[PDB]
């Protein structure tokens, strides 16, 4: 009320109303959901039109051969932390020949987003993040909030209607998590729990985007008639 | 009025309202609490389960800082991370310049300097968190409590968080009824069942418990995480007190 | 006041929402990509009879590859427009060939969130950008201020830019020629203009990998305004 | 009315600012007083621990700034500590650029410039303290000066801080205006503590035990804090007589 | 440094500093400018409000940029000396750096970058000024006439006007400049700028200000006597 | 941890008054009253010590401060404002004159570099101006003894004899009937007592009086012998015992 | 932060005015009238000061005139803390110029130099802008006698005669009605006078209340002499004119 | 680059400038002109380090154009001689230095005069009746010390500077390829074109 004009005012009830309101972006954003089993990990994203001229807005960025996110809010924000990810990934390449844990990717993020909250003249950060990789200690699912908070995570999903897509996976716990060797039935259960999601709209061949890490497979995203298959 | 809408400025009765505003934040946040022990400090704090999907052991809270500090907190978790990052810069300078680790007094008054000066100017916010630290130095165990004034002091017992009265209430009896001192392994235990009682407070999420330690005999005054058999013995432990 | 890189309670940041509307008071620009090449045409707008209306830029060069227009306060183009030059012959020194377009795109759109207090406030003009690559074949995008960029077959920007995208919509498919382009263009110019269209009022242009960006000649666009006149008439 | 938010002149003349930072002196409730004796300077405040949570031995006030110069800061114990590393800081450098100890005196003008500073420019505010420098200088003796949120500085025969400040200052007053000299006529610092308790007994009007006083002693070469034993011996003495 | 973000957008997407700029001219005195067949002539108001004015020392109204180029403004006769210097030396750099004079359309896109960077810095208010920029370009006999604003877009016109009452000059020469059949002569074309300045100065000569530029840096500002000749003639031919 | 405050916080209200400046004028005029009379062979400046505690030692506060060796100053309103700007005043005098040139500033130069800090104060970024008003009396060789008042504002003016701060208005109007051009120092230092008894309460001695002057050169204060040019400062501050000695002729 | 607190001192108005500038303009119309008047043969300054006490210093007083060259002189209507710090500059400016050239500098390039660093302040930097305004008398070989006035704007203008100050309005209509092109300096002096006389706030105008100056080629030789008159020589040509 | 001379007569200065330019083994050309015009009626010649000259000159040559408009007035000879000086004077303690020496020909239209000055890379100025720069003083000096009058007219100045030139010829070891003459008067700078 008073107390949201900058990102630097805590209201009387201790809350930061920027960052609830850089909170509010994501929800308005399309759905993406991410889930893991001990082998693989796969992310699934709901790519958002303008129109039937346009294109689809592109919701999956690769970080390393062996990480990457998708992305839900403001596109340009999740390019700037995207960037960030690949020069820390990348730094940890050229200078101590090591793969980037995805746990340490985490709290370099959480760390970056909170500059930007104790700070007079900038502003959050107006985007959702879910990191996927697989490191030294296997497959690895990231939920990055621009508040900060950093959490790992089995599965989970964000932007809007993810909560139909979070209960799902909340029910089907015991089942995908077991899904080793198996990247085909893994993309399938992630393809089921987007759509929870859904309404009016339906999976199309343009419309949908996936992605996968794991054991023996490299951070690759199939757009196109490469995801005909799962519809 | 407006008084309380700028960081750094003085209301008719000498208060800083943002830092107060920052204390509420602390309120908000879960349970964490602090127990100084014969030779060294137990650290733990309540993690709510927000969800199945939360991976099990994985989203760790307590910080080490050096090799013989821990650092746990209460509020906006960020701050809090925010918080340990000086601290480890600030312990690494003092150890390059003067050769032995930071003694605990010293560690206190560089994260007390830093969370001041951030009540100082309009241009940077409060810290929202309330930060329980402490380790073993060349003087013995210390144990201190980081409010987001800056204000610390050194504790037997410290607590912060919305279960902290009632946390606060059980300190206080195990340090009346043991004034010769508790032991390490035995402050794991009682560090265990606090959390546990204290979570009547935030009591419709079940939780995870997590407990940190550092002891002159059972670490070698080093800040290790308790794990495995001892963990599930102090968790036991908790269950039986409850019921 | 208030920061100028603050949201509102909705989740948008006030000042790129508040250049939106200033793009909207901005004349019309429309582009329609095919696979013989895209188009782009501008509604000149002069604001008198003195005004010599051919010193009105509104379609401008970046590289042989890629063309751009423009609608809003067209003075802050200025600064993009020599941003994506720049950007288009540097990485031409670098890698010894023709920028992407989507790179070339991404780029300008780098620019427009570098706000603060950098420069004091957004860009109040949104791009369309048109070209050709080897990679992606003929392509148009949308250039905004708020950073974001997307791919189009066929879009309209500026005052008439709801009610053109509507005839855009119907009239668009992906057998369309170059010729039936042009007109399409015109046509729906035509339409939404206070004014009634001419050679001296609107401008056309295309992109081909043959022959590269051309701003066409008055007279080459006074005998497709003529053509279309007929064909409309026909039936 | 922003001018009672940032350090510029309200109609009246005034600096709010600087006004609401007094009144932050007195949110921690403790009295502190200082007088001087031959041979030394004396400083006792009121120690007061509500929570049995905390460690008695790390609250406290009283600061060693120097060897030869203590503080005690009546305020928030953040800008209190914020004071006193600046203070240690500015007596370390002082050593070293001009090859002697700093005097109370100059530490006290120095901090008090610091303390000006902060109600001309907006950026930073004051610190919400007063700080009560004590020495044995080798050139002016027995020392006590005073700094506060205003930047105002000034030496003291004898002085009080806190809520209850009136009450200490008139009965010391009262005692100077009979003996008719600038100090306590005593040989022994230990005497002069017992002055010092016994003049905060008789104007505050309530008994101490061991643990409600904090002592610190100022004497040639050295200023020292005493320990609790050291206070009940001063306590049991005092009784005695 | 002072970094405040000073021209910002409004809900409605506009730039309040930069029209309240364009109002600062509308209060500066009147300019004009009209292009003949083989000249330019621009055309300034001096409000009589100010005599015993010393009109040797005074700052004129017509500024030469170069030996081929000129800018007349409307607006903060302070805010227009910055604009200018500015172009006085990036025209002295032009020929340093290309071994050739400044087109007209060049100087002018430069004069506007100046303005539109003063629209989106830190720290800083537009110019609250807009200009007529005219000459010929080197070894070229086309006249150039250009316009720019506080926003920083600019334009070539075949005549145009700024300031105050340049509403009622513009629709004068709306209706009595024709495009086809420009001003012919030198005589014609400062004929025409006096009697549109005629329109809205009401007195005599001492208010009018005439400055005609030629090919191949031809500049030569007309005197009170030469100007009240042609303020003589039109309103004789007036009375019929 | 940034100064943001680059823009002034002395700005002009629509009546053309500059708020800050004013309001600094206020602070002065609750100031303690301080006085100053330039006599024939000298010059006198005055002020009342108003102890905040009669614990506190008045004779650590020296409110009438040694600029350089022939140059002194008083002010009225905020203390740490002017023990600042004395501060500064005496660095200034070293840095932009005495290093340069091998000889302390003339009164009028040394006032003009006071007067611009003050001015500095009243126009920067970030800044309230400063609190008081000073009275600057000095001597040098080509313009004689001079005395200044130095406001907020920056501007300064040369006396013969004013007042400021408190009682100034009565003050000034007592001085204007007792002085002349023909005043030796002792028949001013006379008037400056008088004058000062009338704003003064309670008590009036030598130990509640803070009186210097600027008069004839004192080698005895020097120093040093063996250099027949350096003759000593023309600065003295009166003790407690000679200013009641001319209390009893009084 | 800090936003909160900014009055924004360079920015426009919906009418298009610099607020800043105009209250400026306002303090500097209740300072002290300060007349310059251009002969053939000369210029004169003349200047009202403000504060009539019968016990400051005149003879060692300089509030309303100053010297910036041999050649140039200025006149102070506003802030006299503000002027100094602009004719310090001015001074400085001088000095480069000569040093630069080997020639004095002109007088206009002086005044525009001037005038530029007050329009800066009122365009950028958020301070506020100087509250000056300065009659330039001066001569220089190109244009000979010249006078000019600059205001807190940074706007400058040439005049034959002109007031700043107080009572302009008053001022400017009775020297645009006694004024001639064929003046002497002797006559502008008397003419100086005269309006002030009239304009005065005060009672009746005498010798401790002004500041008087004259540009005079009446040297010996063909060369250029500023005078700034003494306290007795303003009370002998008041005398001399009929005033006192 | 090598001989530039100057000759202050009654009514003009006159400038004599070599044409050569020489790199190592080969004279790549043999028509340079090592001048440039400040102003209408003022000239300047230069000499000394390759880039450095040209630079320097068009450097000088575009702030006294720009003066020039900002005044609309001509800045004296003795001006812009003092504005040149101090341009050297900088230099001569910068990181790099501009190895360049001038002289500086003017005709002054308020004094009637023609002013003749020499400046070398240093900031070493001085007003002459003739002057030279390099080697070439060490013979052109002598003859002018035996030939020149202070009244002597243009044709008289143009004979003087042939004789110059033929010791130059004769005795110098370097092919320097002829001079471009030019004259600075009261109507301006024209070149000769058969010398
Ligand atoms: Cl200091």
């Amino acid at each position: 009320n008073n107390y949201d004009g900058d990102t630097v005012t805590f209201s009387p009830t201790g809350r930061l109303f920027q960052v609830e309101y850089a909170l509010e972006a994501i929800k308005q954003g399309s759905v993406t959901v991410g889930l893991r089993s001990n082998t693989h990990a796969v992310l699934v994203a709901l790519k958002r039109n303008a129109d039937e001229l346009s294109s689809y807005q592109k919701k999956i960025i690769k970080c390393d051969e062996h990480m990457g996110l998708s992305l839900a809010g403001l596109a340009p924000d999740a390019r700037v932390l995207s960037n960030y990810l690949r020069q820390q990934c990348n730094y940890s390449s050229l200078v101590f020949n090591r793969k980037l844990a995805v746990e340490r990717a985490g709290h370099l993020l959480c760390d970056k987003a909170q500059k930007n909250t104790q700070s007079y003249g900038g502003r959050p950060y107006g985007v959702g993040l879910l990191i996927i990789g697989y490191d030294k200690s296997g497959a690895h699912l990231l939920e990055f909030q621009p508040s900060g908070n950093v959490t790992e995570l089995y599965g989970t999903a964000i932007g809007a209607r993810s909560q139909g897509a979070k209960t799902y996976l909340e029910r089907t716990l015991d089942t995908f998590i077991k899904i080793d060797g198996n990247p085909d039935e893994l993309i399938k259960a992630g393809v089921e729990a987007i759509s929870q999601s859904l309404r009016d709209e339906s999976l199309t061949v343009d419309n949908l985007s996936i992605a996968i890490v794991g054991k023996d497979t490299p951070f690759t995203i199939y757009d196109g008639e490469a995801v005909a298959k799962y519809i | 009025t407006g008084y309380d809408l700028s960081n750094s400025v003085f209301s008719p009765d000498g208060r800083n309202f943002q830092v107060e505003y920052a204390v509420k934040a602390v309120e908000n946040g879960t349970t964490s609490i602090g127990i100084k022990c014969n030779d060294g400090v137990v650290f733990a704090v309540e993690k709510l389960i927000t969800s199945k999907l939360l991976v099990p052991q994985k989203n760790v809270k307590i910080q080490v800082v050096d090799r013989h500090i821990g650092c746990v907190y209460s509020g906006l978790i960020p701050d809090g991370r925010h918080l340990v990052n000086r601290g480890r810069e600030e312990a690494a300078s003092f150890k390059k310049l003067y050769k032995t680790p930071i003694p605990i007094p010293a560690f206190a008054d560089r994260l007390g300097q830093y969370v001041q000066a951030h009540t100082l100017y309009n241009s940077v916010r409060p810290f929202g968190v309330s930060t329980i630290f402490g380790g073993v130095d060349k003087n013995g165990a210390h144990l201190y409590m980081l409010e987001p004034s800056g204000s610390y002091w050194g504790y037997k017992g410290a607590a912060t968080g919305k279960g902290r009265q009632s946390a606060k209430a059980e300190l206080e009896k195990l340090v009346d009824h043991h004034p010769e001192g508790l032991s390490a392994r035995e402050a794991v235990k009682q560090a265990a069942k606090i959390i546990y009682l204290a979570h009547e407070d935030n009591k419709e999420k079940d939780f995870e418990l997590e407990i940190s330690w550092c002891s002159l005999s059972e670490t070698n005054g080093l800040h290790k995480f308790v794990k495995g058999d001892l963990l599930q013995e102090a968790i036991d432990f908790a269950q039986k007190e409850i019921n | 006041d208030r920061g100028v890189s603050t949201f509102s309670p909705e989740g948008r940041l006030f000042q790129v929402e508040y250049s939106l509307e200033a793009i909207k008071l901005g004349s019309t620009a429309i582009g329609i990509a095919t696979k013989e090449g895209v188009v782009l045409g501008v509604e000149k707008r002069a604001t008198s009879p003195l005004l010599e209306s051919d010193s009105i830029e509104k379609i401008v060069e970046i590289d042989r590859h890629i063309g751009c227009a423009m609608s809003g306060l067209t003075a802050d183009a200025r600064s993009m427009i020599e941003h994506a030059r720049t950007a288009a012959v540097t990485h031409n020194l670098y890698y010894d060939e023709d920028i992407n377009v989507e790179s070339l795109t991404q780029s300008v759109c780098d620019l427009a969130l570098r706000f603060g207090e950098l420069m004091s406030r957004p860009f109040g003009v949104a791009l369309l950008i048109a070209g050709h690559d080897a990679d992606d074949g003929y392509q148009l995008f949308h250039a905004e201020p708020s950073g974001t960029f997307y791919r189009y077959n066929a879009k309209a920007i500026g005052s008439g830019s709801e009610g053109a995208q509507a005839e855009l919509l119907n009239e668009w498919h992906s057998s369309l020629t170059l010729k039936e382009a042009e007109l399409l263009v015109l046509k729906i110019l035509k339409q939404v203009m206070e004014e009634k269209l001419d050679e001296n009022n609107a401008q056309l242009s295309c992109i081909t990998k043959q022959d590269g960006f051309k701003i066409y000649d008055n007279e080459k666009t006074a005998e497709l305004i003529k053509e279309l006149k007929e064909k409309e008439a026909a039936e | 009315g922003y001018d009672r938010h940032i350090t510029i002149f309200s109609p009246e003349g005034r600096l709010y600012q600087v006004e609401y930072a007094f009144k932050a002196t007195n949110q921690t409730n403790i009295n502190s007083l200082a007088v001087r004796g031959k041979d030394c300077t004396v400083v006792i405040s009121q120690k007061k621990v509500p929570d049995k949570l905390l460690d008695p031995t790390t609250v406290s006030y009283i600061f060693c700034i120097s060897r030869t110069i203590g503080m005690v800061v009546n305020g928030p114990i953040p800008d209190a500590r914020n004071a006193a590393l600046r203070a240690k800081a500015e007596a370390a450098e002082f050593r070293y650029k001009y090859g002697y100890d700093m005097p109370c005196d100059v530490l006290a003008k120095r901090m008090a410039n610091l303390s000006q500073i902060y109600t001309q420019r907006a950026y930073m505010r004051p610190l919400g303290v007063i700080l009560t420098f004590v020495s044995v200088d080798e050139e002016l003796g027995p020392s006590i000066y005073k700094t506060d949120p205003a930047g105002y500085y000034v030496g003291y025969k004898a002085t009080a801080t806190g809520p209850k400040q009136q009450e200490i200052t008139t009965n010391l007053e009262n005692h100077f205006k009979k003996s008719k000299i600038d100090h306590i006529n005593e040989e022994s610092w230990e005497k002069v503590v017992e002055f010092a308790i016994t003049h905060m007994i008789d104007a505050l009007g309530t008994e101490f035990s061991k643990n409600d006083l904090e002592v610190g002693v100022a004497t040639k070469d050295k200023f020292f804090t005493l320990s609790a034993e050291n206070i009940e011996e001063r306590l049991v003495a005092i009784a005695e007589q | 440094g002072y970094d405040r973000a000073l021209s910002i957008f409004s809900p409605d997407g506009h730039i309040f500093q930069v029209e309240y700029a364009l109002e600062a001219v509308k209060r500066g005195t009147c300019a004009v400018g009209v292009k003949g067949k083989n000249c330019v002539v621009l055309g300034c108001e001096r409000r009589s409000t100010l005599k015993l004015q010393d009109t040797r020392i005074t700052p004129s109204k017509v500024s030469k940029i170069d030996s081929h180029v000129v800018l007349s403004f409307s607006g903060l006769n302070a805010d227009s000396r910055i604009l200018i210097e500015k172009a006085r030396v990036e025209a002295q750099s032009h020929r340093l750096t290309l071994e050739d004079p400044v087109t007209v359309e060049y100087l002018t896109r430069y004069v506007a970058g100046v303005q539109q960077r003063y629209t989106q810095s830190g720290g800083v208010r537009p110019f609250g000024v807009s200009t007529l920029i005219a000459g010929f370009d080197p070894r070229d006999d086309e006249p150039k006439l250009y316009q720019t604003e506080p926003s920083g877009i600019y334009s070539s016109w075949s005549a145009q006007t700024i300031g105050r009452n340049s509403k009622t000059v513009r629709e004068f020469l709306e209706k009595n400049y024709d495009r086809k059949e420009p001003p012919a002569t030198v005589e014609e074309c400062v004929k025409l700028t006096v009697r549109s300045l005629l329109e809205v100065v009401q007195t005599g000569a001492k208010n009018i200000e005439i400055t005609v530029v030629k090919p191949d840096s031809d500049i030569v500002a007309l005197s009170s006597e030469e100007i009240n000749q042609y303020v003589t003639q039109i309103e004789q031919e007036k009375q019929e | 941890m940034t100064d943001r405050y680059s823009f002034s916080l002395t700005t002009f209200s629509p009546s053309g008054k500059l708020g800050q400046i004013d309001y600094a004028l206020t602070a002065v005029k609750q100031g303690v009253t301080s006085l100053g009379i330039k006599a024939t062979n000298g010059v006198v400046i005055a002020t009342e010590k108003k102890s905040s505690s009669p614990l506190a030692m008045s004779e650590t506060l020296s409110k009438v401060s040694l600029l350089t060796p022939d140059i002194g100053a008083v002010y009225s309103g905020m203390g740490p404002d002017y023990r600042v700007l004395v501060d500064k005043s005496r660095k200034v005098a070293h840095t932009s004159y005495k290093r340069i040139y091998g000889e302390y500033p003339p009164t009028k130069l040394l006032v003009s570099e006071v007067a611009k800090i003050m001015q500095e104060a009243t126009q920067s970024g970030g800044v309230r101006p400063f609190g008081v008003s000073l009275l600057i009396a000095g001597h040098d060789e080509f313009n004689g003894f001079s005395l200044y008042q130095v406001d907020p504002s920056g501007s300064y003016f040369p006396w013969k004899a004013t007042a400021i701060g408190k009682g100034s208005v009565a003050a000034k109007t007592f001085l204007e009937k007792r002085w002349n051009d023909e005043l030796e120092l002792e028949d001013a230092i006379h008037i400056a007592l008088l004058t000062l008894k009338e704003s003064v309460e309670g008590e009036f001695n030598g130990d509640t009086i803070e009186l210097a002057i600027i008069g004839d050169e004192n080698p005895d204060l020097l120093g040093y012998t063996g250099i027949p040019t350096d003759k000593g400062p023309r600065f003295r501050k009166l003790t407690s015992q000679e200013i009641n000695d001319r209390l009893e002729a009084l | 932060g800090s936003r909160r607190y900014d009055s924004r001192t360079t920015i426009f108005s919906p009418e298009g005015r610099l607020y800043q500038v105009e209250y400026a303009l306002e303090s500097i119309s209740h300072a002290g009238t300060a007349i310059g008047i251009m002969a053939s043969d000369g210029i004169v300054l003349a200047a009202e000061r403000k504060v009539t006490s019968t016990l400051l210093e005149q003879d060692t007083s300089t509030e309303k005139l100053y010297k910036l060259n041999d050649k140039i002189a200025v006149a102070v209507a506003g802030l006299t803390a503000d002027a100094e710090i602009l004719i310090n500059t001015a001074r400085i400016h001088a000095q480069n110029y000569l040093k630069t050239y080997n020639e004095d500098i002109p007088v206009e390039i002086l005044v525009r130099r001037l005038s530029d660093i007050k329009q800066g302040y009122t365009q950028h930097g958020g301070l506020r802008p100087f509250g000056v305004s300065f009659i330039y008398a001066g001569y220089d070989d190109r244009y000979g006698y010249q006078l000019y006035t600059s205001n807190p704007s940074g706007n400058y203008t040439g005049w034959k005669a002109i007031s700043v100050g107080a009572n302009t309005s008053a001022a400017q209509t009775l020297l645009q009605m006694d004024y001639k092109d064929d003046m002497k300096v002797d006559d502008a002096i008397e003419l100086a006078l005269k309006t002030l006389s009239k304009t005065t706030d005060s009672s009746a105008l005498t010798y401790d209340r002004l500041e008087f100056a004259t540009i005079r080629k009446g040297a010996n030789d063909g060369e250029v002499y500023q005078k700034i008159f003494k306290p007795q020589e303003i009370k002998d040509i008041l005398v001399k004119t009929g005033i006192t | 680059m090598d001989i530039i001379l100057g000759i202050r007569v009654q009514d003009s200065v006159i400038l004599a400038s070599s044409k050569a330019v020489t790199r190592g083994i080969s004279v790549l050309k043999d028509s340079d002109d090592k001048t440039r015009q400040l102003s209408p009626h003022t000239l300047m010649s230069f000499a000394g380090e390759a880039g450095d000259t040209v630079q320097f000159a068009e450097y000088i040559q575009a702030n006294i154009q720009l003066y020039s408009i900002r005044e609309d007035y001509e800045l004296s000879p003795q001006a812009v001689s003092s504005f040149v000086r101090q341009e050297l004077a900088k230099s001569i303690r910068s990181r790099r230095p501009y190895q360049v020496n001038v002289l500086i020909g003017g005709y002054d239209k308020k004094k009637n005069k023609p002013e003749l000055y020499q400046i070398d890379y240093l900031g070493t100025k001085v007003e002459l009746p003739y002057g030279a720069h390099g080697y070439s003083g060490f013979y052109t000096f002598s003859l002018l010390d035996h030939h020149y009058r202070p009244d002597m007219t243009t044709e008289e100045g143009l004979d003087l500077l042939k004789l110059c030139v033929q010791e130059l010829e004769k005795r110098m070891p370097m092919d320097f390829k002829g001079v471009i003459v030019k004259i600075v008067d009261k109507d301006g700078i024209r070149q000769v074109d058969d010398f």
